[PDB]
RNA sequence: GGAAUACUGCCAGCUGGGACUGAGGACUGCGACGUAAGUCAAGGAUGCUGGCAUAAUGGUUAUAUGCCGCCCGUCUUGAAACACGGACCAAGGAGUCUAACGUCUAUGCGAGUGUUUGGGUGUAAAACCCAUACGCGUAAUGAAAGUGAACGUAGGUUGGGGCCUCGCAAGAGGUGCACAAUCGACCGAUCCUGAUGUCUUCGGAUGGAUUUGAGUAAGAGCAUAGCUGUUGGGACCCGAAAG
RNA sequence: AAGCUCGUAUCAGUUUUAUGAGGUAAAGCGAAAACUUUAAAUAUGUAAGAAGUCCUUGUUUGAACGUGGACAUUUGAAUGAAGAGCUUUUAGUGGGCCAUUUUUGGUAAGCAGAACUGGCGAUGCGGGAUGAACCGAACGUAGAGUUAAGGUGCCGGAAUACACGCUCAUCAGACACCACAAAAGGUGUUAG
RNA sequence: GCCCUGAAAAUGGAUGGCGCUCAAGCGUGUUACCUAUACUCUACCGUCAGGGUUGAUAUGAUGCCCUGACGAGUAGGCAGG
């Protein structure tokens, strides 16, 4: 995966996401893929029905398969959808955006403040 | 894999209302494939004659089993005995069903074996040859 | 019919996770820690400041 | 050390004549005078066969297969000898992990500050 | 062709070469020809 | 020596202001608070009050103001322009019919199929009935003379939809339609093998090695109609230098 | 388009692991760069299990041409997904510019040939005062919110904001560049 | 590093204009703000996909219900009007 995370640098911005934020970001825009149709978590019997083959039977347990990446951390990962998130709202931080985190842009590895920029764009 | 009959026949279309309920609410995959076979064009939907109906009883434990024909059953003056057994069918030609008659059949149809078997138990689907004409 | 957010709507909240009645029932958000007394070693004060 | 028709092959040199010069492609004419090698091709978007003779002085035989080979006999034995004393397998490749925490010890590495002078 | 180690098109250099053992003996027919007349 | 503040972070911390929206339309679920009756911010807005009831709101329209907007169609696709057509209005105005093949679908009957050249009849170019022929199809292969498709349960093998058997299933066995891959079988042509015998050149035996055929190996076609394709007729419409 | 044969344990403009080659050269140590072991990516190449894996004998111990027999799912790397396959079929299509990158040859200077990758055409929208190719950008009808590129004296929505330096031009500059006149002059100024 | 010479004609003229000089210029830093058919959420239309339903006592089965994603388009293609 490192692999890929230098490949496609220019075009996102990782970092490295904290219990608080993983938290907010599954409550908030947590969505399931079931059938094919990003059915909304809302529940504890809807992520129970699918992800109860690996013991996941609560939203707190999928939290924790996540944050402590697990066995069937394959399978929670692939359960939830893509996070849709929307723009920042402090903005980015910058007036030009498409440099590497370093130079003073946004695009690439940005190992701790990801929290705080997700967080903004939740 | 079209998903309606093109056919404006008042009874195809009962038929297969019928086996839209059936295939929904059976889960025997006779109804399923019967269904799909309903909804075949004419150069798909080719004739079976009562021959291969004999040369299928032939087989093994075929002997009670009913025959379905979802296509036609033609005739065959090249055979000189046919057994006894029942077959159901869309169309019988008249010499095919006044054979299967006279040995002592019974051309029961698609809905009489509708209630004879829901879930097709104990049945032979016959499937004519179809790379004949190229 | 309508998607309720958690982290507000208390009531959406303790349907998810039961355990955050007892979260705010010992404002577990807030909990201290002892106080440790390890004070740190001479080479380590020495190569920091030291340039 | 002989050819066979359809083993996979690899090539080499002892010049600009036509730089290939590096694939990797299966024979299929074991010839006195010549090899000859099939090329996956790609013209756009298309894997074509390229027909190409080559002399056997400049061409040795890939063993990329022989890898596959002795991991056969790794994870076969291995798995053998598990339902022969049972415990957990992970009898299937891995990505190198991440380290984990560790201390590192000064008592003789004392840290050195160094800096581009180059001293 | 002789010479270099692959060519992209049976090896097609002793073809190269018999065709040119035809092209020659055709300017000797056609010497044998011109010697005789 | 003992502190506080800053910075960074966490709260399933408390608290206030503002904006937009209110989809759904008996009940059912997840909850929560309460002993329970019940109640609730929990599968989408209700409670209270006011003004007016008609040009007040909304629609149409002329204009004003703010911002936007290069003239249409065609042909070159790049000065992507140039160039060519355009004064304005009404009516007319350009992929049609037919023959022959072919495709896909629908309908009738099905080793058949096709009544309409013609006869009979008739409420009269309609409808209704009909004999005898004829076409296509049910037999191929040969340059031609000609010959002309079962050793077997129409064949073993490998898949194969469905069904049967077992057990709850998974899984297991049984049989396997269509079709495909492969090895065999049969008919025709080709090369040999050459008889029983012969008016002595006719007759053509056994087997094999080849090849090959939209070949057989329990038939699938015929007819009508609709959509389309190609070719030919003036052939999408107008326009040429002529004999 | 249809047919049929799977819902693929199969595939992928991808990574990894293996082994490839071009080893440029940082090795370094050789007998005194002197080798030759070798290395990072530089950029491609083939391969990673169900018909696989083997156990048992007929064959010119080898290689297998024949069997028969065991290991269905820890069944063999990461990631994504269901649109994968094959037969019949049918309409339009064929012209051509710009840029980037790899590379070969060039001279007044341009440039010419390649190969790859975008873009343009069939394509609107924000910005660059204007615009074929520049910077953002996933076009149903609307509401609210937040931003990209560009900006915030006035035209013109948004600080005549805050902070450190520099410059005065008898037509500064706001340039677009990582181009041309460009090599120099100057008793202008600042820092080294 | 800024600055000045470092050549260029001919209707009147263009940092886009006005104008600017401890800038409204040049280099740079920290903030705040403005704005796209882009991103998020909501409502409506349509298409595609996945589920459910031919049972009275009431319908339109080519229907009815629930859920999710998507929407440029020439030559051409298909469908409903």
């Amino acid at each position: 995966t490192l692999e890929l995370l230098k490949l496609i640098e220019p075009y996102v911005a990782y970092g490295y996401p904290s219990y608080s934020t993983i938290r907010q970001l599954v409550y908030k825009r947590g969505f399931g893929k079931i059938n094919k149709q990003r059915v909304p978590l809302s529940d504890n019997a809807i992520i129970e029905a699918n992800l109860g083959k690996y013991g996941i039977l609560s939203i707190d347990d999928l939290i924790h398969e996540i944050i402590t990446v697990g066995p069937h951390f394959k399978q929670a990962n692939n359960f939830l959808w893509p996070f849709k998130l929307s723009n920042p709202s402090g903005g980015w931080g910058v007036p030009r955006k498409f440099k590497h985190f370093i130079q003073g842009g946004s695009f690439g590895n940005r190992e701790e403040f990801i929290n705080k920029l997700v967080k903004s764009m939740n | 894999h079209r998903t309606a009959p093109k056919s404006d026949n008042v009874y195809l279309k009962l038929l297969v209302k019928l086996y839209t309920f059936l295939a929904r609410r059976t889960d025997a995959p006779f109804n399923k494939v019967v269904l799909k076979a309903l909804f075949l064009s004419k150069i798909n939907r080719p004739p079976v004659s009562v021959s291969r109906i004999a040369r299928a009883l032939k087989q093994e434990g075929a002997a009670n089993k009913t025959v379905v024909v979802v296509g036609t059953v033609t005739d065959d003056a090249r055979i000189f005995e046919f057994p006894k057994t029942t077959v159901a069918a869309l169309r019988f030609t008249a010499g095919a069903r006044a054979k299967i008659v006279k040995a002592g059949g019974e051309c029961i149809t698609l809905d009489q074996l509708a209630v004879r078997a829901p879930k097709g138990q104990n049945t032979l689907i016959l499937r004519g040859p179809r790379n004949s004409r190229e | 019919v309508l998607k309720k957010n958690p982290l507000k709507n208390k009531q959406v909240l303790l349907r998810l996770n039961p355990y955050a009645k007892v979260f705010a029932a010992e404002k577990l958000g807030s909990k201290k820690a002892e106080k440790t007394g390890t004070k740190p070693a001479a080479v380590f004060t020495e190569t920091l400041k030291h340039d | 050390k002989v050819y066979k028709v359809g083993d996979i092959v690899d090539i080499k040199a002892n010049m600009p004549h036509k730089f290939y010069q590096g694939k990797t492609g299966v024979v299929y004419n074991v010839t006195k005078s010549s090899v000859g090698v099939i090329i996956n091709k790609m013209v756009g978007n298309r894997y074509l066969e390229k027909r190409l003779n080559l002399r056997v002085e400049h061409i040795k035989h890939s063993k990329c297969r022989q890898e596959f080979l002795e991991r056969v006999k790794a994870n076969a034995a291995k798995r053998a000898e598990a339902k022969a004393q049972g415990v957990a397998v992970q009898l299937k490749r891995q990505p190198a992990q991440p380290r984990e925490s560790r201390i590192v010890s000064t008592e003789g590495n004392v840290p050195q500050t160094l800096a581009p002078v180059p001293y | 062709l002789d010479d270099q180690w692959l060519v992209e098109v049976i090896d097609p250099r002793t073809l190269n070469r018999a065709e040119r053992k035809r092209l020659v003996k055709k300017n000797e027919k056609q010497q044998r020809r011109n010697m005789k007349n």
